[PDB]
Parts: C-alpha cells; sequence; structure tokens
C-alpha cells in the first residue's frame, strides 16, 4: 500500500554522496552535502515536518567507509555502467504563446553521474532550468528529471542531450511544437 | 572520465499496508546493485543475501543493542515518519486535467485525452462513442510521473469520427467523488 | 513534526 525509504549513496572515486526520503517513489526531500541544509522537494513540505540535516552527513560518512570495506571485500569489481533510456514530454498540451515546462526524462541507468544539456535551435540553455537529485529505482538503478520552462512557438526546436559513461556518443532526444 | 566506479548504497524501507496496522521493516545494503545483507522486521536478525554480506550480517548479529534499535524500527522509525508525514503525503489530492484534442495518425482520425497534475497514480480513463464505451483501438502513453508529485497520461482512441457522433472521454480518480468527463464533437 | 532518520551501521573489515 505506502513505502517510505531513506535512501543513500557514495560512489567512489567521484566522493559523491546522496541523502533522501521517498514516498512512493517521489522524493520528499534530500540533504544538500555541500550547504549541509535539508532541501524539501515542495516548499510545502517544509511547514508540516522538519529534518537535522547533520545527521544525514553521518551516515554518509559510514557510507564512505563501508564503500571502501566493501570494495576490498568485491576484489576491487567495479560498477557496470548502465546507460540512461530518454524521453522529453511536455507538463502539459501545448498551445502556442502559453507557458509550459518541457520535462527530459532520464531513466534506468547507473552509476549516478550524468551531463544533460537543454538546447534550442541547437544551442544550450540556462536560463530557468531547473533539476532532480537521482532518484533511486527499485532494481537499484536511478532516474533524474530535468526541467525547461519555456514559450511554445513554431520557430523554437528543443532536444535534451544526454551523456553518461554506459553511451558510446550523447543521446539527445527531440521536441518541437 | 574511464577509471572505474564504486557505489554504495543503503536503502531503509519502511512498508504500510492498510495505514499502520501493518508495518514491515527492511534494512538494506547495496554494492553497486547487489543486495549483500538485510535486516528484515519479518525475521529480526540481518541475514546475507550474497556472499559479500557474509562478515557483515555476522558482525552486526555480534550486536545486541543495534539489534534492539532495529527491531523496533518499526514503532520508532515507520510509525513514527508515516505519523509526521501522512497529511502531506498519504493524504495528498490533487485532482486531473482533462483536455481533448484531436490528432492524425497519418497526414484527425485519433482522439486524445490528455489526463494532466494528478496525484496519486492510480487512475481508470476510457473512452465512450454515442455513449457506449469503445475498448478497441486504445493506445496510452501509460502512466508518467513527473517528479513533482504529479502524474500524467494520455489515452488515445483511434476512431473514424463521423458527423453528428459525440465522444466522451471519462476519468476516474482518488481526488474525485464522481467520474469527470470532457466531450468531443465533430 | 520532526522525520527520524535511521543510522547506518560501520561495516568490519
Ligand atoms: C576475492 O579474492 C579472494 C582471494 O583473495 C577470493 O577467495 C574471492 O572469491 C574473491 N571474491 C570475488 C568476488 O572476486
Ligand atoms: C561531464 O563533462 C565533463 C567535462 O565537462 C567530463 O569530465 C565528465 O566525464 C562528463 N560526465 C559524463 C558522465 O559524461
Amino acid at each position: 500500500e505506502h513505502v517510505i525509504i531513506q535512501a543513500e549513496f557514495y560512489l567512489n572515486p567521484d566522493q559523491s554522496g546522496e541523502f533522501m526520503f521517498d514516498f512512493d517513489g517521489d522524493e520528499i526531500f534530500h540533504v544538500d552535502m555541500a550547504k549541509k541544509e535539508t532541501v524539501w522537494r515542495l516548499e510545502e513540505f517544509g511547514r508540516f515536518a522538519s529534518f537535522e540535516a547533520q545527521g544525514a552527513l553521518a551516515n554518509i560518512a559510514v557510507d564512505k567507509a563501508n564503500l571502501e570495506i566493501m570494495t576490498k571485500r568485491s576484489n576491487y569489481t567495479p560498477i557496470t555502467n548502465v546507460p540512461p533510456e530518454v524521453t522529453v514530454l511536455t507538463n502539459s498540451p501545448v498551445e502556442l504563446r502559453e507557458p509550459n515546462v518541457l520535462i527530459c526524462f532520464i531513466d534506468k541507468f547507473t552509476p549516478p553521474v550524468v551531463n544533460v544539456t537543454w538546447l534550442r535551435n541547437g544551442k544550450p540553455v540556462t536560463t530557468g532550468v531547473s533539476e532532480t537529485v537521482f532518484l533511486p529505482r527499485e532494481d537499484h538503478l536511478f532516474r533524474k528529471f530535468h526541467y525547461l520552462p519555456f514559450l511554445p512557438s513554431t520557430e523554437d526546436v528543443y532536444d535534451c542531450r544526454v551523456e553518461h559513461w554506459g553511451l558510446d556518443e550523447p543521446l539527445l532526444k527531440h521536441w518541437e511544437f | 572520465d574511464t577509471r572505474p566506479r564504486f557505489l554504495e548504497q543503503v536503502k531503509h524501507e519502511c512498508h504500510f499496508f492498510n495505514g499502520t496496522e501493518r508495518v514491515r521493516f527492511l534494512d538494506r545494503y547495496f554494492y553497486h546493485q547487489e543486495e549483500y545483507v538485510r535486516f528484515d522486521s519479518d525475521v529480526g536478525e540481518y541475514r546475507a543475501v550474497t556472499e559479500l554480506g557474509r562478515p557483515s550480517a555476522e558482525y552486526w548479529n555480534s550486536q545486541k543493542d543495534l539489534l534492539e534499535q532495529r527491531r523496533a524500527a518499526v514503532d520508532t522509525y515507520c510509525r513514527h515518519n508515516y505519523g509526521v508525514g501522512e497529511s502531506f503525503t498519504v493524504q495528498r489530492r490533487v485532482y486531473p486535467e482533462v483536455t481533448v484534442y484531436p490528432a492524425k495518425t497519418q497526414p484527425h482520425n485519433l482522439l486524445v485525452c490528455s489526463v494532466n497534475g494528478f496525484y496519486p497514480g492510480s487512475i481508470e480513463v476510457r473512452w465512450f462513442r454515442n455513449g457506449q464505451e469503445e475498448k478497441t483501438g486504445v493506445v496510452s502513453t501509460g502512466l508518467i510521473q513527473n517528479g513533482d508529485w504529479t502524474f500524467q497520461t494520455l489515452v488515445m482512441l483511434e476512431t473514424v469520427p463521423r458527423s453528428g457522433e459525440v465522444y466522451t472521454c471519462q476519468v476516474e480518480h482518488p481526488s474525485l467523488t464522481s467520474p469527470l468527463t470532457v466531450e468531443w464533437r465533430a | 513534526s520532526s522525520l527520524n532518520l535511521r543510522e547506518t551501521n560501520l561495516d568490519s573489515l
């Protein structure tokens, strides 16, 4: 019926960690490791619940120590790259001149390292983009969302470009009116 | 970068059946994707899942204080956090916005029922033609997670509309008390 | 009001 997961990971040699809660496959919050702060996925969550972000940092420190231990135990057997599947969709039916959001959905990949670029008419876009942390899957791969708000025109074409160590070349997924 | 990678994952899982009547806790440890050791609240001890996890199980099972923490988890962790978050997670209801627009499978012979913005995920979408349900010729995206605590789904009816026909897309969803229906006329 | 964590165990060599 319902599942709440506290999911952690730690990645060598990148020294990347993550700590988050998941409810039925949606992110409740994660802990920004650099700023040492709780980041609620929706603002409204932070007004009914609180979380002491310090304890997460302690859990990641154990995760790092355990990764060293398990690495030795496996005789330094590394991960196998699993390349992502990428879908581009809109938040809602597209009307000319009415604002909308492009969603780039990156699914079913590991390790949790990826370069994602939005292109408008073949040029990288920066303004107004946002993204999620790596969301865990039940098969213990990852998925991730990237967001680009935009004004639909007949002029502009868009592509989501995804790079991952499992791909021989970047994956581009296209959208136009 | 081509250097080999190594990943540790831990998932502390709380599973809820009929509210908090039946709760099950799983303390799960992974090397890359391979779960090597697990505490299951049905068992009350860590058990190796693979060979790689045998030393872990023996080590943690020798720590009585650790084990007694994990045995109370269904109460002090799972049921607790369920109570803290229940109002904005278990009780979250966002009803769907329903659009119907025509489309063409080959350059209109396709009616798209776009169902957007709803939470939670369980949804039923049906197509009607002049008050009769149309079950043949329906394709869908399936359920799509938007990643922002909303879902969407497109449900497409293949059909050749004749003039004087009313098509109806009907949407059922836990946020609704009676089915939501949108019409399209040819 | 407060979400609790669940501590991760240090393993052994
Ligand atoms: C690790 O190496 C030892 C020998 O030093 C061997 O017994 C063991 O099976 C190896 N484990 C793996 C997963 O390769
Ligand atoms: C991301 O790009 C940087 C260079 O800007 C590169 O070093 C890194 O390996 C890339 N990551 C992936 C997963 O391709």
